[PDB]
């Protein structure tokens, strides 16, 4: 049951471990210092806490989506380690993550997340946390624009908490939509989230070896045109 | 020793295991050509999304050809850059962290010092010093090599390297990028002197070089000429002895700056058939001696960053727990050994 997390495919970067019923934490904003920080900052909870890589259970990571080059940082180091340690991979939502950070800090169980995915759209999830503390609502993450996030904030109904850079990109995401919206405090993905995660999907089975885990991008539209006739 | 070198600077992912008592154990390398040819060119986000669906297996698949497993291995070595930084932080992250997860030195390498010291995986290597030519896609450089770590930047192109010149005609000529080798093989038919293209900046003195007006020669050539096989095949032809007459004679030049009597020749374009052999001829006349890479370590692979790897611990190089890529990054900073 211990497991170490990393995130980086936001502005963020972060590790936490748990390990011997405790869990210990970093979190920082690091624009721009990714690949500077995330090796010392893995070094630093393990050391800490007295824990070897491969006394770890299993390794979470930040599968996306978010910035292509903070994800791929992600599952890179987050592969080199399991890779190292013969270590089972859990690969966790960034939408989702946030969705239990703001239950975190305000107990809210019905989640809109969305990411600022640059190129004027959102990536966008619609979760909701059931009574074992599942977050429902995989099947919906998207690559969205504005325009078609608020047509479908029009078919939701209640109370939700909003989380992620999309809204803070696009305050006026639900401008008429009949929903009544709690900020929800949480803009960027911790580690620490993605613990309680990692750990219902280590209970089901729900790990990969490392030569199968796999970054969510959600756009994959290429931006380049191919040349005529192919 | 063994180390495990790893190669994501553009569009191949190549890893290797080299022993320094046994030689080169493994070597593995997936071409993303195929993904990159329907537009013209490499794009980087696809070849950086490729590099993550490649490493890991590749480096799986290099112990298992090597019957070794992790505790084999001691070091692992990295292509920090030049190149692509996509590209290369895909190779960068994965490396350095396995290198803390097996609690092994990561040693980060210089793209081009790997391509430099390809010559050294095979027998009869050469002694310092030596003159280096080094012509691949993106590079076209004279170096004067007195060491590990010592290198002179003797001249470069000041446009297109030799490798992209390669593949531009190759465009102009109808054949799926990157089409130089193909130009290469279409040459093999062309008939000698049929059209004669120039030899840029081999009037003037000086090591420099300049390859963007043979395209545009090429280019009018094309179009004032028909479009059989054959007159084609003579366009191709014509290229490559341009560009082979070119290379050797700032060769020689650069031979006469030196008074070396070696002759490195490293990258891609250096697994050119005519290059090869003139060059050879050259320095057989010289009474000197031409060093090459095989073939297919010419061209980007794994191979040569496990042995520059090797040397670069040997000589004392290992990296922090930062991983650090360097797209820009020139041959001539860095330190001797
Ligand atoms: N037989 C050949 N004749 C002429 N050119 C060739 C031949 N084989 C490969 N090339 C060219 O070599 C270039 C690729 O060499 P590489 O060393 O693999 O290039 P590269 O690593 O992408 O370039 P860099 O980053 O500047 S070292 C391409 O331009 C090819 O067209
Ligand atoms: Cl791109
Ligand atoms: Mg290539
Ligand atoms: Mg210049
Ligand atoms: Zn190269």
């Amino acid at each position: 049951m211990r497991i170490l997390a990393i995130d980086t495919a936001t502005e963020a970067c972060s590790v936490a471990l748990w390990n011997n019923g405790t869990i210990n934490a970093h979190f920082e904003l690091c624009p721009r210092e990714h690949t500077q920080r995330i090796l010392p900052m893995v070094q630093e909870i393990l050391a800490a806490s007295g824990a070897s890589l491969n006394e770890i259970d299993a390794l979470a990571f930040g599968r996306g989506p978010g910035s292509f080059t903070g994800v791929r940082i992600g599952i890179g180091i987050a592969q080199g380690l399991a890779l190292g340690a013969n270590l089972p991979m859990i690969g966790v939502s960034t939408l989702a993550t946030m969705a239990q950070g703001a239950w975190r800090k305000t107990g809210a169980t019905r989640v809109l997340a969305a990411i600022d995915a640059r190129m004027g759209e959102v990536y966008w999830a619609e979760y909701q946390r059931d009574a074992q503390g599942v977050w429902q609502g995989e099947e919906t993450e998207a690559v969205l624009k504005p325009e078609r996030v608020g047509e479908r904030l029009k078919q939701l109904s209640g109370e939700w908490a909003t989380v992620g850079t999309g809204w803070s990109a696009w305050p006026d995401l639900a401008k008429e939509c009949g929903l009544t919206l709690h900020d929800g405090e949480v803009s960027l993905p911790a580690a620490e989230d993605m613990l309680p995660i990692a750990s219902q999907k280590l209970a089901a089975g729900e790990t990969v070896a490392v030569e199968h885990a796999e970054p969510v991008y959600l756009r994959n539209e290429v931006a380049w045109k191919k040349l005529p006739g192919k | 020793m063994r180390v495990l070198g790893i190669e994501t600077s553009c569009d191949e992912t190549g890893i290797a295991i080299y022993d320094d008592k046994k030689g080169l154990l493994a070597n593995q390398l997936y071409s993303q050509v195929k993904l990159h040819a329907d537009y013209g060119g490499v794009v980087p986000e696809l070849a950086s999304r490729d590099h993550v669906r490649k490493t890991v297996p590749l480096i799986q698949a290099a112990l298992k050809e090597a019957g070794l497993t992790a505790s084999d291995i001691d070091a692992v070595a990295y292509t920090a850059g030049p190149g692509l930084v996509g590209a290369l932080l895909v190779g960068a992250t994965v490396g350095r962290s396995l290198a803390f997860a097996w609690n092994v030195p990561a040693i980060p390498v210089h793209h081009m010092e790997g391509h430099l010291l390809a010559p050294m995986l095979e027998d009869n290597p050469p002694e310092f010093p030596f003159v280096a030519l080094l012509v691949s896609g993106g590079h076209t450089q004279l170096i004067s090599v007195t060491g590990i770590g010592q290198y002179e930047l003797l001249g470069e192109s000041i446009d297109d390297a030799a490798g992209e010149a390669f593949d531009k005609t190759a465009k102009l000529l109808g054949l799926d990028y990157p089409g130089g080798p193909m130009l290469s093989k279409m040459a093999s038919q062309g008939t000698a002197g049929r059209f004669v293209f120039p030899r840029p900046m081999t009037d003037r003195p000086g090591l420099d070089f300049s390859f963007s007006g043979l395209k545009t020669f090429a280019a009018n050539t094309i179009r004032s000429n028909g479009g059989d096989e054959q007159t084609r095949a003579d366009i191709a032809r014509a290229f490559e002895d341009a560009v082979v007459d070119t290379l050797m004679i700032k060769c020689k030049r650069a031979l006469e700056s030196t008074g070396f009597k070696r002759l490195v020749m490293a990258g891609g374009v250096s697994a050119n058939r005519t290059l090869r052999a003139k060059l050879a001829e050259m320095m057989q006349k010289r009474r000197g001696e031409v060093f090459y890479a095989r073939p297919e370590f010419c061209t980007d692979n794994g191979a040569m960053i496990a042995y520059a790897g090797m040397v670069r611990f040997k000589a004392g190089v290992t990296a922090d727990l930062g991983v650090t890529v360097r797209p820009r990054w020139p041959l001539a900073e860095l330190p001797a050994a």
